[PDB]
């Protein structure tokens, strides 16, 4: 018709239209999750624990310098800040262990190990327990399309055989992707203290480009060797003392330790469909240059404002729309009035008219923490999201009085803000900027809230616990773990061996326990690893082929039990719909109902008469089958015997069930001419 | 980008035509209409044919009170939109401009002014308003053709000073206003293309 | 079967803060498969208007997406999500189930919302040169009046009467009048007076000669 | 315009002792991210600078990077490139035959 | 008769969907250009 295909073309080039515009605001800017967190600070592991935990009060530079590594004492330290080999200031946080490692786990040899940067051990580690703390199997994301886009710098080196010792301290350590074997492009940035973010920025692109599925973004530090603490010593820049005072009466720009961060990021589209677990979401980014400054090393406010703004208008929102900025603090004579006036300039003329903009700054709680510092603030403010709170640490109390503070709507953070959910979704913003000249800015935001759930178990159910992996680690020991990490205070069900991510394909070792009342974990199965149990299945697997082909037997004529059971006929659906549809197939030849005799009901034959016995095991074994097929396991080459070449027949498929009942009745009654 | 070449304009003088086209690029005349608005002075706008013209039909579709008096004519296959104006009218002075379009007026492009009327002259009047107890200005009443300049001591101070168009009002009397307004030496020269009058003005109570 | 067409009439807005237009119609625009044929035009001072957005919302290329357009049936609506300072014109909508449609009529206006003013009238008398040229003329500027409402009664009553008016000129939302009576002194011998009402002054403010 | 570089490798002629570096020339001379920020310094360009390093094929991945920070509308103009560095004699010592 | 009014809505649909495809091709695949080049060399290359 004439008057209907335009109309048909009109439609068709209104829905392209419409789809291309959403295709292209997809591309220029699109909602990135944040899945998973994992982290390891000097002093205690990660998330809660070192964080909410610590951040409520504070603390740390527990000094300490460390004695495990070399570091020859008494000659490092010296009062005279002009002496030439040594350094004042003995203070400064360090990790509790940096020489830990399990080698044989991820199968790697000693001799290899050993001649490793601790920065790599620890990265693995970091990265496995990200990945484990998403609901995701590390087994499934092999093969897949993730990439890692880390920021990492060289400190120090052995100055102390075939390999190695040219490829540990390689910086460029991409080895992660060679271990859990993903195929996205490995990335190692270095831009000075600001890395980890712009190393962030890129993963977003990628994100955005469909070049990749899932990113890993983070950084790390291990101070192997004394150093810096020297080099900065004869600068006159390090002082003593060296917690870091931000926005108040002190200058020490104290060079704080080591510090290992890591967090997942996926595009929020996928996260949705996937259904993974959502904490923040961020969108938009920036980038810039200080430029031609009065010196190599010197901030400039000209280029924090445009970088500032820069930002802002990438995302689309205005300067009012953020409650929260995390600042670069690094406590100095210079730095902190040039980020206080520049914030003023951008964020300040006239903000609201009594909202202040809360300012903050985790490296005056936990130090400067090198190249890693600003994805640490990553870390603070997702959590202020997830508790309805603002860590507000910041010790101290008399603010700089270089800067205008008065005359403004930026407050400090002096004690504590409810940050409770409701109207006005929150937002939050983060800044970096490096020695080099380099600025990032970034903003974040809430997760939407999409959280009902519901409630069901309870009842018997019996229901399996196969143990939390038992696998490659030492064939024993570890099992000690899994025993006590199964301790339960209040809780049920916590399916383990479920997609849940602690699966781990259970490498190796493997165990198992079926109940329903309680633990008992702490049972025979803990002292499983100097001992043995009672009822509970433990198995010395070595996964020598991961699927197994599969044959199953089929002779009977002798079991005769007396009731083929019947509380798995009333609670497992399959057994009893296959036990009634041979019933219903076999019905309209014999009068004998194979359920009736199977439950025992009054009236029904005894188990004599062949013309019974011999259908009735029939109408078992079959629906056996049925029920193991139900879970997985599939035969291949069934070679039972006896009567029960027929069965095996039906499972393969060759025979009917009506005919196979039939030919089974018809032969039980024949024989039944001949007795004695 | 382009497309929109809309020339033409004069006096015309009641009783003669006119040479209105707008010239076209860049797209293709065939698949098109041209419509036709004209905008009057302190007024609505509104069609000036009804066009609807040109395309596989070319018809022509005259608008409501014209009746061949606007002479759609509308020459087409020139890259031009020629429509004639003989036989014009005192009440029709307004600017006219094309469209590319039917019914969908999307692109527009410089309209003519066209004027077809004499009145008024080129008489100042330098009117002084005599202040008792701040203002000050000069009401020169004939002015055309125009357009007329007006400035105050050939420069010097120029905050308060307001140009103020007037309304050509009945028997076509063109006429300005300055209304300069000053607290507690004034002059308000007024520059015109065929000659100059360049007279002051004191204010007294 | 002609459908009217209708808007609010008067929007004054401010930088930054979101705006919203109403319009409606006597019967349903919509066809065979919807797509209410429903047309929005602007016109910025001084240029020929130009396409805003078609068929609803179907916002054409060009225009910046801070425009957006909704409504099906008998009534439409247009969404600013933040107004700035580049956009005054004057807005119209536009039906298309017929043809014959003439002008838009009274559309609607756009202007800068601000805090209301007062006018200060100043009435200067006829000088000797028109008296003893030819007729009269006295003037009764308003000097920033804002907002609008304008009026003048002459009291004496008053038969021919001319005026001008102020745009959106420089600052602060400046708006003035003035009158251009024309009349002998013979025949103005017999009164000596303008009278001024504003939305915002509230009393009739009123000059003699 | 923005600054993309890949280069990492022995510091000088390292070895050696400090003496008085009270401006820190000692430090902010062997830094491989140093690079990049003392090119945007002297030049004074204000886009972004990377000093990345993923070992023989840097240089190709910088490119790439440059690309995306064009097609974004975010620099006008890109300075990729690749420096070895000719560094004091090693390297061959370690290659142990294989 | 309406054929007039579709066509043209058509056209301007295809016109604008041209400008989208057309923003979306210089979104992702932009060709670049190369200017001028440097490089030092083993032996005496420079140039």
């Amino acid at each position: 018709t004439d008057s209907e295909k335009v109309a048909e073309y009109l439609r068709r080039a209104t829905l392209d239209l419409r789809a291309a515009r959403q295709r292209i605001r997809e591309l220029e800017s699109d909602p990135i999750a944040i899945v998973s967190m994992a982290c390891r600070l000097p002093g205690g592991v990660n998330t809660p624990q070192r964080l909410w935990e610590l951040l409520r009060e504070g603390g740390e530079t527990l000094s300490g310098f460390p004695t495990d590594r070399g570091w020859d004492l008494a000659r490092l330290h010296h009062p005279d800040p002009d002496n030439p080999g040594t350094s004042y200031v003995d203070k400064g946080g360090f990790l509790d262990d940096a020489a830990g490692f399990d080698a044989e786990f991820f199968g790697v040899s000693p001799r290899e190990a050993a001649a490793m940067d601790p920065q790599q051990r620890l990265l693995l580690e970091t990265s496995w327990e990200l990945v484990e703390n998403a609901g995701i199997d590390p087994h499934s994301l092999r093969g897949t399309a993730t990439g890692v886009f880390l920021g990492v710098a060289k400190f120090g080196y052995g100055e102390d055989g075939y390999s190695v010792t040219g490829v540990a301290p390689a910086v460029a350590s991409g080895r992660i992707s060679y271990t859990m074997g993903l195929e996205g492009p490995s990335i190692s940035v270095d831009t000075a203290c600001s890395s980890s973010l712009v190393a962030l920025h890129l993963a977003v692109e990628s994100l955005r480009k469909g070049e990749s599925s899932m990113a890993v973004v983070g950084g790390a530090a291990v101070m192997a060797t004394p150093g810096v603490f020297v080099d900065f010593s004869r600068q006159r820049a390090l002082a003593a003392d060296g917690r870091s005072k931000a926005f108040g009466a002190g200058a020490d720009g104290f060079g704080f330790s080591e510090g290992v961060t890591l967090v997942l990021l996926e595009r929020l589209s996928e996260a949705r469909r996937n259904g993974h677990e959502v904490l923040a979401v961020v969108r938009g980014s920036a980038l810039n240059q200080d430029g031609a400054s009065n010196g190599l090393s010197a901030p400039s406010g000209p280029a924090q404002r445009r970088v500032i703004r820069q930002a802002l208008e990438s995302c689309g929102l205005e300067p009012g729309d953020v409650d929260a900025v995390e600042a670069h603090g690094t406590g100095t004579a210079l730095g902190d009035p040039i980020e206080a006036n520049a914030l003023l300039d951008t964020y300040g003329r006239d903000r609201d008219a009594d909202r202040p903009l809360w300012l903050g700054s985790v490296k005056s709680n936990i130090g400067h923490t090198q190249a890693a510092a600003g994805v640490t603030g990553l870390l603070k403010v997702v959590l202020a999201l997830r508790n309805g709170e603002l860590p507000a640490t910041l010790h101290v109390e008399e603010p700089t009085p270089h800067v205008d503070w008065s005359s403004g709507g930026v407050a400090l953070l002096a004690g504590n803000q409810p940050w409770r959910r409701g109207e006005r979704t929150r937002r939050a913003a983060v800044s970096a900027f490096g020695i080099s000249g380099t600025n990032a800015h970034v903003i974040v935001e809430e997760a939407p809230e999409r959280e009902h759930r519901e409630t069901t178990a309870h009842d018997g159910r019996p229901v399996p616990l196969v143990v939390s992996a038992r696998t490659t680690a030492a064939l024993r020991a570890q099992a000690a773990q899994i025993a006590e990490l199964l301790e339960r205070p209040d809780a049920d069900l916590a399916g383990v061996g479920l997609g849940l991510a602690t699966t781990r394909a259970r490498h190796e070792h493997r165990a198992a326990v079926v109940a329903s009342t309680r633990e008992e974990a702490v049972r025979g199965l803990r002292e499983i690893a100097a001992g043995a149990a009672t009822a509970d299945a433990v198995v010395e697997g070595v996964t020598e082929v991961d699927g197994r082909n599969v044959v199953f037997l089929f002779p009977g004529q002798g079991s005769q039990w007396a009731g083929m059971g019947a509380e798995l006929l009333s609670s497992s659906p399959v057994f009893a719909g296959k036990i009634r549809a041979c019933d219903e197939s076999m019905a309209p030849m014999q009068d004998w109902k194979v359920s009736d005799v199977l439950r025992q009901a009054p009236g029904a034959p005894g188990l004599d008469r062949v013309d019974v016995v011999q259908p009735v095991l029939f109408a078992v074994m079959v629906s056996l089958a049925e029920l193991w097929r139900s879970y997985g396991v599939e035969p291949a080459a069934v070679v039972g015997h006896s009567q029960g070449e027929i069965a095996a027949a039906h499972v393969a498929g060759a025979l009917t069930l009506e005919d196979a009942a039939k030919l089974v009745v018809g032969r039980s009654r024949l024989m039944r001419s001949l007795s004695g | 980008e382009v497309q929109l070449v809309q020339s033409g304009g004069g006096l015309v003088q009641p009783g003669r035509s006119l040479r209105l086209s707008c010239t076209a690029s860049g797209f293709t005349f065939g698949d098109y209409a041209m419509s036709w608005v004209r905008q009057a002075p302190g007024k609505g706008l509104e069609w000036v044919g009804f066009i609807r013209s040109k395309a596989y039909g070319g018809t022509t579709e005259y608008a409501a009170s014209v009746k061949g008096r606007f002479t759609i004519s509308r020459d087409d296959s020139k890259s031009i939109a020629y429509l004639q104006m003989n036989s014009l009218k005192t009440e029709d002075t307004a600017v006219y401009y094309c469209t590319r379009g039917g019914t969908l007026f999307d692109y527009w492009g410089q309209g003519t002014l066209v004027t077809v009327s004499s009145a008024s002259t080129k008489g100042p009047s330098v009117f002084p308003l005599a202040p008792s107890s701040a203002a000050l200005g000069c009401l020169v009443k004939d002015y055309f053709p125009e357009p007329v300049t007006v400035s105050w001591n050939s420069g010097a101070l120029t905050s308060g000073v307001h140009t103020f168009p007037a309304v050509l009002q009945s028997s076509g009397l063109y006429s300005l206003s300055s209304v300069v307004t000053v607290p507690s030496t004034y002059i308000c020269n007024v520059n015109h293309k065929p000659s100059n009058t360049k007279v002051d003005k004191k204010v007294e109570p | 079967d002609v459908v009217m067409t209708q808007s609010p009439l008067s929007l004054p807005v401010t930088p930054g803060e979101p705006a919203s237009i109403s319009c409606r119609s006597s019967q349903s625009l919509l066809h065979s498969n919807g797509y209410n044929y429903l047309d929005w035009y602007l016109q910025k001072p001084g240029q020929s208007p130009q396409l805003l957005i078609y068929l609803g919302s179907n916002r054409a290329s060009g225009v910046p997406d801070r425009f957006s357009g909704s409504g099906s049936g008998t009534d439409f609506t247009l969404k600013i999500s933040r107004v700035e300072a580049e956009d005054v014109g004057v807005y119209y909508c536009m039906q298309s189930l017929q043809t014959p449609r003439l002008t838009f009529g009274p559309g609607t206006k756009v202007d800068i919302k601000r805090t209301v003013a007062a006018p200060s009238v100043f009435i200067f008398p006829p000088s000797d040169e028109q008296l003893k040229s030819g007729t009269a003329s006295v003037v009764c500027l308003l000097n920033n009046f804002y907002p609008r409402g304008a009026k003048v009664q002459w009291k004496v009553q008053s038969g021919n009467s001319q005026e001008s008016v102020t745009e959106q000129d420089s600052k602060d939302s400046t708006y003035s009048l003035s009158s251009t009576l024309t009349l002998s002194k013979a025949d103005y011998e017999k009164h000596k007076a303008c009278e001024v009402t504003h939305q915002g002054l509230s009393s009739p403010v009123t000059k003699s000669f | 315009t923005g600054v993309f570089l890949g280069v990492a490798k022995f510091g000088y002629g390292e070895d050696t002792a400090a003496a008085e570096d009270v401006e820190g020339y000692s430090v902010t001379g062997v830094a491989p991210a140093v690079a990049s920020g003392r090119i945007s310094y002297t030049m004074g360009l204000e886009g972004p600078s990377i000093s990345v390093d993923t070992a023989c094929s840097s240089s190709l991945v910088a490119l790439h990077l440059a690309v995306e920070s064009l097609r974004k509308g975010e620099s006008s103009m890109a300075v990729v490139g690749g420096a070895a560095v000719m560094a004091t004699p090693g390297v061959f010592v370690d290659f142990s035959r294989q």
